């Protein structure tokens, strides 16, 4: 189990770690998060109490380095940094643990939620969507735009999700216009899976990462990407059976975890009604359809 | 975006543009089968692709063989229309290609956009105008060439005959849409109006009769009366009561 120490907490802030969150008061003696499960990516995120503008946070994997948080009073945010001195870091953590100044990652043993949300999410793939190669961790916030959003303006601060556009020459073979537009299997299987993602695991990883950025940061372009990747599968008549079953599991846990009160902004009525009730896969998402109908029957 | 009464004069400006109407592409007669079920029989159709400024009509005749062994024909018809309009654009020299294509039915937007991906600078637009182009098959010479077709065929017409020698394109278009609206509302009476007088003929190379300027005013007045008359028969309204302002809103 790994640890992300904090130098201090000089400003009042709600701190998230994965799907958990807790409030820290201004100048409270908080010095970090311990007992972080090894084996998953994680996200540590922030919303300041005095300016809920800009939720922001950091994706990281404790296997890739020793990371800590320190407030920067010039840039006005909690920054993640890497500590290269291993014995300094161990000594800092030990002292803070001895004084019990850390919150414990509060995982119930029965609980597979975080695994189920990050099953296909890899740090190496995150770092290609979020380009800042001098760090092993990746910053995301509420306002960052996607490459596609920018084509329709600072390229270094963009979310380089894979561009999906149903009315594009990439999606539509010359001479197969009607076929490819009404059945997106070509675009899904040849262009995206075989061509760009190489396999369904990478596709699902990007899908899951897009959902998590939408949920945790209210990142609108991430929400667009999550829905586009769902719609591309649902609108394909030919999808490997293992992908459909896995998608049903992925979406089920996403819908299960979504705050009930954020459904209006995080869920696109058109996409979900189309995917669950009109699409080729309308009958392939049993778990997802059942939780959506019991939890968000208004949307449908 | 969409084309309406606010931007109506844009139809007669110098940017090459075409209307596309797909109403008459997929045409059927519905009939009973020997077993007492219902079946359709397709008949030849056409795409109505019109330049509003010049009157040039690209009439692509849709022969019933294009439907053979196909499913979901009303859906296919939209994509076939889009395919044929795209092929027409590609067949035109660059200086003749449209800058805009206006579809009369919004269901044509996605099929045509997808077929025109190679032409990102050609705007595909809907219209809020209710245009009577479905009545094209009430023009005898157009109906004749469509029904007689034994294979796919493109036939070129000027739907304004020689009117542009004497009137603007705005006035020609207004005269065309009033003729077509009348033919659409009461075909029999409209054709009666257009041919009642045997001394006025249709030139071999024209679609409509050779009316003088004054005869056109009489004809256009008779067409407005027909559309008014039918409007009254429809809703059970005493049209005699109606004022001139009241008549102006109804005619379109
Ligand atoms: C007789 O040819 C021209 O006037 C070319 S300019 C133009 N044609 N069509 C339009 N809609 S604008
Ligand atoms: C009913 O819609 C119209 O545009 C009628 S006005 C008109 N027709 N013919 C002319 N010469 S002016």
């Amino acid at each position: 189990m790994n640890t992300v120490p904090f130098t201090s907490a000089p400003i009042e802030v709600t701190i998230g770690i994965d799907q958990y969150s807790f409030n820290v008061k201004e100048n409270q003696p908080f010095h970090g998060i311990k007992d972080i499960p090894i084996g998953h990516v994680h996200v540590i995120h922030f919303q300041h109490a005095d300016n809920s503008s800009m939720r922001y946070g950091y994706w990281f994997d404790c296997r890739m380095g020793n990371f800590y948080i320190q407030y920067d009073p010039k840039d006005g945010l909690y920054k993640m940094m890497e500590e290269r001195d291993g014995a300094k870091f161990e000594n800092i953590v030990h002292n803070f643990k001895e004084r019990q100044m850390m919150v414990s990652y509060p995982k119930i043993d029965e609980d597979d939620t975080w695994y189920n949300l990050t099953e296909f999410v890899q740090m190496d793939k995150i770092r290609k969507i979020v380009r800042k190669d001098e760090n092993q961790f990746s910053y995301v916030d509420s306002s960052m735009t996607t490459v596609q959003e920018n084509e329709l303006s600072d390229p270094a601060h963009s979310l380089n999700y894979t561009v999906i556009n149903f009315k594009s020459r990439e999606a539509i073979r010359p001479g197969h216009e009607m076929e490819d537009f009404l059945d997106k299997s070509y675009y899904l299987n040849t262009v995206m899976l075989q061509g760009i993602f190489k396999n369904s695991s990478n596709y699902f990883g990007e899908l899951q990462f897009a959902f998590l950025n939408a949920m945790f940061f209210g990142n609108y372009g991430s929400s667009l990407q999550w829905h586009a990747m769902i719609e591309l599968i649902c609108s394909s008549a030919t999808v490997p059976k293992h992908m459909l079953d896995k998608l049903d599991e992925i979406l089920y846990y996403q819908i299960k975890t979504l705050p009930e009160q954020y459904s209006d902004i995080l869920l696109n009525e058109r996409v979900w009604n189309i995917c669950l009730y009109s699409s080729f896969q309308k009958n392939s998402l049993h778990n997802t359809e059942k939780i959506m109908e019991n939890k968000y029957p208004e949307l449908l | 975006g969409a084309m309406n009464s606010s931007n109506y004069a844009e139809l007669f400006n110098n940017d090459i543009k075409l209307f596309v109407d797909d109403t008459n592409v997929y045409r059927v007669t519905v009939h009973k089968t020997f077993e007492g079920n219902v079946a359709t029989k397709a008949i030849n159709g056409c795409i109505f692709t019109l330049n509003p400024k010049t009157g040039h009509l690209f009439l692509k005749i849709i022969h019933t063989s294009v439907w053979a062994g196909q499913k979901r024909l009303s859906q296919l018809a939209k994509w076939k229309t889009a395919e044929e309009v795209s092929a027409l654009v590609r067949s035109l020299p660059k200086e003749e290609q449209p800058k805009q294509i206006i579809v009369t039915r919004k269901a044509m937007l996605d099929p045509l956009e997808v077929h025109m991906l190679d032409f990102p600078n050609i705007a595909i637009r809907p219209t809020e105008l209710r245009l009577p182009f479905s009545a094209a098959m009430s023009i005898d010479k157009l109906s004749d060439v469509v029904m007689k077709a034994t294979e796919p065929q493109m036939v070129l017409f000027n739907i304004y005959d020689d009117w542009l020698d004497r009137i603007s394109s705005y006035t020609a278009f207004s005269r065309l849409t009033l003729l077509l609206r009348a033919l659409k509302t009461n075909e029999e009476s409209a054709k009666m109006i257009l041919l009642s007088d045997p001394t006025i003929t249709i030139k071999s190379y024209h679609l409509w009769p050779s009316f003088t300027d004054e005869q056109w005013i009489t004809i256009e007045s008779q067409m407005r009366d027909l559309i008014l008359t039918e409007y009254g028969r429809k809703y059970n309204v005493n049209i005699s009561a109606l004022t001139q302002t009241e008549i102006k809103d109804i005619i379109l």
